[PDB]
């Protein structure tokens, strides 16, 4: 049977964990995020055929830039991940993420995946961006940063409301069978 | 409330940890040092090189640490001051680190399908890579905890100001000190 190795990089923004509980658990874990996720597989169906999927977190690791490639090596699928709510974390999937993990694994596949859906719609989110003369993150702007760094797709998500999450994981198993 | 929560996962996952390199050590490292299982030439006798300082690793968490941080349980706002009494210890994450991609290359190109056999031998979700990954995690998500305790701690709170600081300083020296 297949076993896939997927990490998930991207800025404390992101949230990284979170997303992972939440895709994991099938819930939004509410009450209170863990900080914790601790690498996880578990046997999925995707066309049919089962698959032993694997999930690495690599949260704290930010500062870290000689400890974080030590996740890369043998990696099947990398999630990269911004926050739609944060410019900052998008344009560090180019300053960052992106270089450094075609750097380690330059043939490996990237989803490039924007988190935190139900933030953009949301009036205290955005007021608190145009203060700072910023907006969220469109959609457009998304597809195309997953083409100017080969990203196989760029895909929306909520850990909130669950909005494309189960689809993420599933496209990131098709990008490797 | 919350800063309950938080003592309360840091306690699970410390256990977590703990049962984590207990397994790795009792069947990957095992199966190498019993002369049970006949074991490729390309890795016989480098297991120091695989699983680097991890037995010392463990036993400072399986002796120490984990009962030191279960004494906090009732006391989050301190639990920094349990880093800064064993900060000498976390100077042995810098040794594993440096040793980690030795490690990892030795295991591609000499190990076959060693690891991949005890593994599914005895039925682990985790491979001997996502196991030797974790001190690597963990040493990096102390600080988060920390800084999480920090958000809902009142200014008796250098009690964890301190801890934070070696916690920020011990990944930092691993991380410098790689090739
Ligand atoms: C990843 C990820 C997260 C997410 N959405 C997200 O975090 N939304 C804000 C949640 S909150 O801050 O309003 C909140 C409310 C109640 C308890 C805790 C937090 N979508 O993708």
């Amino acid at each position: 049977m297949q076993a896939i190795k997927c990490v998930v990089v991207g800025d404390g923004a992101v949230g990284k964990t979170c997303l992972l509980i939440s895709y994991t658990t099938n819930a939004f874990p509410g009450e209170y995020i863990p900080t914790v996720f601790d690498n996880y597989s578990a046997n999925v169906m995707v066309d049919g055929k089962p698959v032993n999927l694997g999930l690495w977190d690599t949260a704290g690791q930010e500062d870290y830039d000689r400890l974080r490639p030590l996740s890369y090596p043998q990696t099947d699928v990398f999630l990269i991940c911004f926050s739609l709510v944060s410019p900052a974390s998008f344009e560090n999937v180019r300053a960052k993420w992106y270089p450094e993990v075609r750097h380690h694994c330059p043939n490996t596949p990237i989803i490039l995946v924007g988190t935190k859906l139900d933030l953009r719609d949301d009036k205290d989110t955005i007021e608190k961006l145009k203060e700072k003369k910023l907006t969220p993150i469109t959609y457009p702007q998304g597809l195309a940063m997953a083409k100017e760094i080969g990203a196989v797709k760029y895909l929306e998500c909520s850990a909130l409301t669950q909005r494309g999450l189960k689809t993420v994981f599933d496209e990131a198993i098709r990008a490797v069978l | 409330r919350k800063k309950e929560f938080i003592m309360a996962e840091l306690l699970q996952t410390e256990k977590a940890y703990v049962r984590d390199l207990h397994e790795c050590l009792e069947t990957y490292l095992w199966e190498m040092t019993s002369g049970v299982e006949e074991i490729p030439p390309g890795i016989l006798n480098k297991e120091h090189i695989i699983f680097g300082n991890i037995q010392e690793i463990y036993d400072f968490h399986n002796n120490i640490f984990l009962k030191e941080l279960e004494k906090y349980e009732q006391l989050p706002e301190d639990v920094g001051h349990c880093f800064v009494t064993w900060a000498d210890k976390f100077q042995m994450y810098v040794t594993y680190c440096k040793n980690k991609p030795d490690s990892n290359q030795l295991i591609l190109e000499h190990a076959g399908t060693f690891f991949d056999e005890i593994q599914q031998r005895h039925g682990l979700a985790n491979s001997i890579s996502s196991y030797l990954i974790k001190p690597v995690q963990r040493v990096t998500k102390y600080q988060l905890l920390l800084k999480e305790l920090l958000t809902c701690c009142e200014e008796g709170k250098g009690e964890l100001k301190d801890g934070l600081e070696v916690m920020l300083s011990v990944p930092k020296k691993a991380n410098d000190a790689m090739h």
